[PDB]
RNA sequence: UAUCGAGAGGU
């Protein structure tokens, strides 16, 4: 998958406006390891916004 | 070795008192209970479970 | 390559890994990594 | 049926007697003063740079404490109810803070003040950290030296205290009852003399003492809660009374909707 | 694991059977075991750093022999004394005085 | 409790445990009780 | 002046070159003023002689 | 460390008052004298303000790492 | 004069500590080492 | 090395009977009995013949085998990772390899941290060792 | 994901 270990910014849920790394991406439930406290999440793959050329890019990068 | 030895399926933690659970419960950490496991047998009443 | 701090003078450098492990404004061989590049967030909790 | 006689007031305490109302009724409001409020405070804090000799995380506690003007803040919404991606103008304020010190010698202190507001949702008056006077630094945050620098990026949400102390608008909040024991509410300990060994309530003189005839008043109930609401700042002392009332409204309300949706 | 599977508990010294009981799993937050208060006695517990070790039976047979020999309430009473071992302490003694 | 066990069998005494303990604790958490220092001093008469 | 070995210096005392300096110069060399030595370094590691 | 933002038990806002208690300490008040100045009513709020210490002026004289 | 108060003893105290510190057992007993023993064991 | 507590001494709701306690969550929400934690991680390059010695790099998984189960990817080109980044157990900290003796030439020797610990990365060391060959330390923060 | 020891600790 090409998002693993790449970051991302959470635009809704409990976790809304937080850092993460996706630490795992099997199937449409990803694993983020927020930044904030030390704890790694399950999040769907459509709460995520990933980093790329020019700001934070939904899940078409 | 033979008269004693370490195992599978075990766990330790610190210990505290609730007086809100049964004398025959104990209470276990969620992470606990996700990394020991039970082998339940596959059967009509629980494929579904 | 990747940014340095000498643990003595606090200049600031670079470093190709091949380079030798010392800072160039006063050959100290102790030396700091420089933060990461990476933003940081904290919860503020 | 519910009367207030408000014994004191100023902008972060007031002081007052409630009566003829249930028990429940103001401890209730007491915990929803403490716990259920909203108020404004920083709780996203994003580090550019920090070569202070505190670390990240105990600068970003210390400044989710720092008190914010919340007066507008119910007109404000949550951030996890906003359609927006991440933060924005509508649902949080942002503030910055950049300190620095040049200078060979002496020690720059960084105090609440220099917390700049850059965004926010116009034009509510929310977001400013709170200041005693004009001249008022505020709440001490950091201490620099020669060329160490603190520069963050602090991103304010709406919230309550029960997710974070934090977002309590209270600090303590003094409350009593039956300040001569009538109702025998409490069975005092004594070594000799239970009169002499127990101070007297700051409200003894609000009622009258027991005659040394008068028989027990077994269907006497409490009814007079004499209470006093300290503020942080992040809201007017009447303004958490009165919004208290207000959040514990919303929450009866939600809870009769939800029956008469039931059905 | 989850809740009401049996699972054998254990506080050292392992000094007599009551050492060893079996108990209902009920899964909870935070990171300690959980004891019903009453259940300290036998154990010889408490909750001043003391640890406590937990086993999980791997069969059908083992489960049986947990719940139907080992389980806590099979245990109230000892053969070393033809007495209890366990009863009310501390908050709920005081308090029920 | 040894009663009980005789009599009920170890489920029932088992559940005794638990309902003695959830009545007491309620009352002792709206009853209060403490100890300080105070009770530890004997009055002057005794002391002598 | 034939060399013989090396002996490990306890920390503070007369023959450790921290004896003198005094805060101002402890701080420059990365030392803790409430730091009394009577220990020694060795391979980095800080070990006390037990009476 | 640093003098802390809010008292623990009560959450009243201590953290602009350091300045203020070291000043009246300079001009000889005595520090119970001083803590009530300051309106610290609670002893919660006293303990915080009397027992801190303040080691970051401490850590300070550490010639910065960068 | 006048007598010795239990402040005085502490007045002392203090001077021990003001002179001796926490570890002089340790510091004196390495310092003759280095001054005398080391010299001494060669000449043995 | 304390704090002073406000204390009482009662029955409450039973959860501190046999020495346990009841804590205030609002006063910890504020700082009771806060702690910095830190860990540091040490590692060196070892020499095992004239011109063998190990090397501070991140590993190519084409040359070089056995390599870790956890994540490279925040080690920078010297093999280490930089101060700011926040790190989970297995995460590698360190990356060292050691070559085999006689493509795919290596074999990893780094260095993953503690699988039961988390934190943020607070300060890397490097320098060279009284042979001669490098020498780091990473200094692990967190808080609890 | 080493082995052999040692030391300091927890109930
Ligand atoms: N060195 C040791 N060897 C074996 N068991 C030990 C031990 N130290 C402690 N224990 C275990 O821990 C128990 C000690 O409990 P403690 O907490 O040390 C004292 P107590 O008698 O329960 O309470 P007290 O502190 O009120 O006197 C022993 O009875 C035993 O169960
Ligand atoms: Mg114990
Ligand atoms: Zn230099
Ligand atoms: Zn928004
Ligand atoms: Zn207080």
């Amino acid at each position: 998958d090409p998002t693993l270990n790449k970051t991302v910014k959470i635009r809704q849920g409990g976790y809304k406006g937080k850092i993460g790394i996706v630490k795992e991406a099997n199937g449409d439930r990803f694993r983020v390891e927020l930044h904030n406290p030390n704890k790694t999440i399950p999040i769907p793959c459509s709460f995520l916004l990933i980093e790329s050329t020019h700001g934070w890019v939904p899940y078409e990068d | 070795n033979l008269m004693g030895k370490r195992v599978d399926f075990s766990a330790r933690t610190v210990i505290s008192g609730d007086p809100n659970l049964e004398l025959d419960q104990v209470g276990v950490p969620i992470s606990i209970a996700k990394t020991l496991s039970y082998p339940e047998t596959v059967t009509q009443y629980n494929i579904h479970r | 390559g990747v940014k340095y701090t000498c643990g003595a003078c606090a200049h600031n450098f670079s470093l190709n890994k091949s380079d030798p492990v010392r800072c160039k404004e006063c050959g100290h061989r102790v030396i700091y990594k420089a933060r990461t590049k990476r933003m940081i967030q904290f919860d503020a909790r | 049926e519910p009367k207030v006689n408000i014994i004191n007031a100023q902008d972060d305490e007031v002081e007052l007697m409630l009566s003829d109302v249930n028990l429940s009724l103001a401890n209730s409001l007491r915990r929803t003063m403490l716990a259920e409020v909203p108020t404004l405070a920083i709780d996203l804090v994003e580090i550019k740079m920090n070569t202070s000799v505190l670390a990240d995380e105990f600068i970003s506690h210390r400044l989710g404490l720092i008190p914010l003007v919340s007066e507008d803040v119910e007109e404000m919404k949550y951030s996890r109810d906003c359609t927006c991606e991440d933060y924005c103008d509508e649902c949080s304020v942002v503030l910055e803070l950049s300190a620095r010190h040049e200078g060979e010698e002496g020690t720059t202190d960084v105090y609440s003040s220099s917390l700049i507001k850059v965004s926010g949702p116009g034009n509510l008056n929310v977001g400013e950290p709170v200041r005693r006077d004009d001249y008022d630094q505020g709440i001490l945050l950091c201490k620099l030296r020669n060329h160490q620098e603190l520069n963050i990026r602090c991103i304010a949400k709406k919230g309550i205290a029960k997710e974070h102390a934090k977002w309590s608008p209270c600090s303590a909040i003094a409350f009593e009852y039956d300040p001569h024991n009538k109702l025998k509410h409490t069975d005092f300990w004594f070594e000799v003399d239970a009169k002499k060994e127990w101070p007297d309530s700051k409200y003894a003189t609000w009622e009258e003492p027991p005659k040394p005839g008068e028989v027990f008043d077994y269907k006497a109930k409490p009814n007079r809660f004499y209470m006093t609401v300290e503020t942080t700042g992040s809201l007017k002392a009447n303004q958490v009374f009165s919004r208290g009332i207000k959040t514990l409204q919303e929450k009866l309300a939600n809870v009769l909707f939800e029956l008469e949706n039931s059905r | 694991l989850m809740d009401d599977d049996p699972v054998l508990f254990n506080r050292q010294p392992s000094l007599h059977k009551m050492s060893m009981m079996a108990h209902r799993v009920k899964v909870m937050p935070y990171s300690t075991f959980r004891l019903n208060l009453s259940v300290t006695s036998p154990y010889n517990a408490d909750f001043d750093g003391d640890e406590m070790n937990l086993h999980v039976p791997q069969s059908e047979e083992t489960r049986a022999e947990l719940s139907q020999l080992c389980a806590v309430p099979l245990q109230i009473v000892s053969p070393q004394s033809n007495k209890p071992v366990m009863g009310i302490v501390q908050d709920t003694l005081c308090g029920v005085r | 409790i040894h009663t009980v066990m005789r009599e009920k069998g170890p489920k029932i005494c088992a559940e005794l445990f638990g309902n003695i303990q959830k009545v007491v604790n309620y009352w002792l958490l709206h009853n209060g009780f403490s100890i300080g220092i105070g009770d530890a001093i004997a009055d002057a008469s005794t002391m002598k | 002046k034939v060399h013989i070995g090396k002996v490990p210096i306890m920390l503070r005392s007369k023959f450790c070159s921290l004896r003198t300096l005094d805060e101002v110069d402890l701080y420059k060399m990365k030392e803790c003023p409430y730091d009394m030595g009577g220990y020694f370094v060795i391979n980095g590691s800080e070990k006390v002689l037990i009476a | 460390m640093i003098i802390p933002v809010r008292c623990f038990s009560c959450g009243k806002v201590v953290g602009d008052k350091w300045d203020a208690y070291l000043r009246l300490l300079e001009e000889g008040k005595q520090e119970g004298d001083a803590l009530d100045e300051l309106k610290l009513k609670r002893y919660c709020c006293r303990r915080m303000v009397l027992t801190h210490v303040d080691l970051i002026e401490k850590f300070l004289r550490y010639n910065p790492l960068e | 004069d006048d007598t010795i108060t239990t402040e005085d003893c502490w007045t002392v105290i203090s001077a021990f500590f003001e002179e001796k510190g926490l570890v002089s057992q340790q510091l004196d007993s390495f310092d003759e080492f280095m001054e005398t023993s080391i010299q001494d064991l060669v000449w043995e | 090395a304390g704090q002073n507590a406000i204390v009482a001494i009662a029955c409450y709701s039973g959860y501190n009977q046999e020495d346990s306690m009841i804590m205030n969550q609002s006063s910890i929400d504020r700082g009771l009995f806060r702690s910095l934690f830190f860990r540091s991680y040490m590692d060196q390059e070892k020499r095992f013949g004239i011109s063998i010695v190990e090397e501070f790099e991140k590993p190519t998984r084409a040359t070089t085998l056995r390599l870790k189960h956890g994540t490279y990817e925040k080690l920078d080109e010297d093999g280490l990772i930089a101060p700011g980044v926040r790190v989970s157990g297995d995460d590698i900290i360190i990356g060292k390899t050691t070559p085999i003796p006689p493509y795919h030439t290596k074999r990893d020797a780094s260095t993953p941290l503690r699988s039961t610990e988390n934190g943020i990365v607070d300060q890397v060391l490097l320098t060279t060792n009284q042979e001669g060959l490098k020498f780091v330390k990473v200094r692990m923060r967190t808080t609890k």
